[PDB]
């Protein structure tokens, strides 16, 4: 069973630098890609960078320079290097295996936290229905595209995101058949037939368009 | 004997990028001038030998290759610069004695529905060497558990096709390209 585990938690003062690393069993880091997202307190998840076979990297023009990532195939890990920091930064830390259009970021790390000292927005908003109704999703696209580069994830509250419909309607294995996807044009739809008790989470649309860049919504609850 | 690049410029069909062909321009004359003043051209940055004398330069010979990327993806072709297209598909040299010549085409490359003829490669252990080709289709491997042939968890098909679709076409539309590299040919002949 493929899993990443990661130890960066801690605290530092403006100016500081400390380091993240990512254990990866099952697959070598060195063919597959990899991905740091991050997620503000209370905001959206944010990309960071991703590193192709080779020495192919790219960075987010929000955070360029201040971050440096690299590989090591002795330990099988990679590693966030960090050595400048400002007082935004504070927030956790995810690392991510990725697939391009043949899936996204199928698996996820367990997060990390630290602290110092094309845009898509999702309508419903809270939806709060109960278990026995139906639930609609609907998040939509300022600029059109073929719909094979999108995505859906959910969160639940303390726990690291999983993926639910990749490609265009395509389920991950075993995900059961309540959740399905149909998106058209600008309005994409994701719904649910029935509402179990655990289904209650925090849904993601995403979009991996952009070679090096992906774009993450803000997000809706349930 | 005019050269034949304007007949292979202005043709029907073209290959895909991870298949891309070349052509031997032999002894012949050619004026560049209609290359210039072309407007259907939409970018013709030209890197190394001045423009204006490159029909006033001789050279031993020239080679043409072309094929067919995403409009977002045309900057990627000039040297020095990285990414999934440059990297792996058609990997350029840091310097070169020619340059690269980019039209828009929608109507003659793209269909309502969506064309999955042209392909492109997504997966590879290691970068290419500049003007290098690889046409072989191996099923890719995570490398962890190995992959006898069969598709599935940790094997997948390194090969993946654009889908092209009348859109917003701001880099999704379908964007044929064509390289000339410089090493017999003269253009005057005064
Ligand atoms: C290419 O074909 C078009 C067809 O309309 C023709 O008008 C043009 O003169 C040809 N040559 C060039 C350089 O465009």
């Amino acid at each position: 069973e493929v899993q990443l585990l990661q130890s960066a938690g801690g605290l530092v003062q403006p100016g500081g630098s400390l380091r993240l690393s990512c254990a990866a069993s099952g697959f070598t880091v060195s063919a597959n890609y990899m991905s740091w997202v991050r997620q503000a307190p209370g905001k959206g998840l944010e990309w960071v960078s991703v590193i192709y076979p080779g020495g192919s990297t790219f960075y987010a023009d929000s955070v360029k320079g201040r971050f440096t990532i690299s590989k090591d195939n002795s330990k099988n890990t990679l590693y966030l290097q960090m050595n400048s920091l400002r007082v935004e930064d504070t927030a956790v830390y995810y690392c991510a295996r990725d697939l391009s259009v043949a899936g996204a970021f199928d698996i996820w790390g367990q997060g990390t936290l630290v602290t110092v000292s094309i845009v898509l927005t999702q309508s419903p908003g809270t939806l709060s229905l109960s278990p026995g109704e139906k639930a609609t999703l609907f998040c939509r696209a300022s600029q059109t595209f073929s719909s094979n580069y999108l995505a859906w994830y959910q969160q639940k509250p303390g726990q690291a995101p999983s993926l639910l419909i990749y490609g265009g309607s395509t389920r991950a294995a075993g995900i059961p058949d309540r959740f399905s996807g149909s998106g058209s044009g600008t309005d994409f739809t994701l719904t649910i037939n029935r509402l179990e008790p655990e289904d209650f989470a925090i849904y993601y649309c995403q979009e991996y368009g952009s070679s090096p860049r992906v774009t993450f919504g803000q997000g809706t609850r349930l | 004997n005019l050269c034949p690049f304007g007949e292979v410029f202005n043709a029907t069909r073209f290959a895909s990028v991870y298949a891309w062909n070349r052509k031997r321009i032999s002894n012949c004359v050619a004026d560049y001038s209609v290359l210039y003043n072309s407007a259907s051209f939409s970018t013709f940055k030209c890197y190394g030998v001045s423009p204006t004398k490159l029909n006033d330069l001789c050279f031993t010979n020239v080679y043409a290759d072309s094929f067919v990327i995403r409009g977002d993806e045309v900057r990627q072709i000039a040297p020095g610069q990285t990414g999934k297209i440059a990297d792996y598909n058609y990997k350029l040299p840091d310097d070169f004695t020619g340059c690269v010549i980019a039209w828009n085409s929608n109507n003659l490359d793209s269909k309502v529905g969506g064309n999955y003829n042209y392909l492109y490669r997504l997966f590879r252990k290691s970068n290419l060497k500049p003007f290098e080709r690889d046409i072989s289709t191996e099923i890719y491997q995570a490398g962890s558990t190995p992959c006898n042939g069969v598709e599935g968890f940790n094997c997948y098909f390194p090969l993946q096709s654009y889908g092209f679709q009348p859109t917003n076409g701001v880099g999704y539309q379908p964007y044929r390209v064509v390289v000339l590299s410089f090493e017999t040919v003269c253009g005057p002949k005064k």
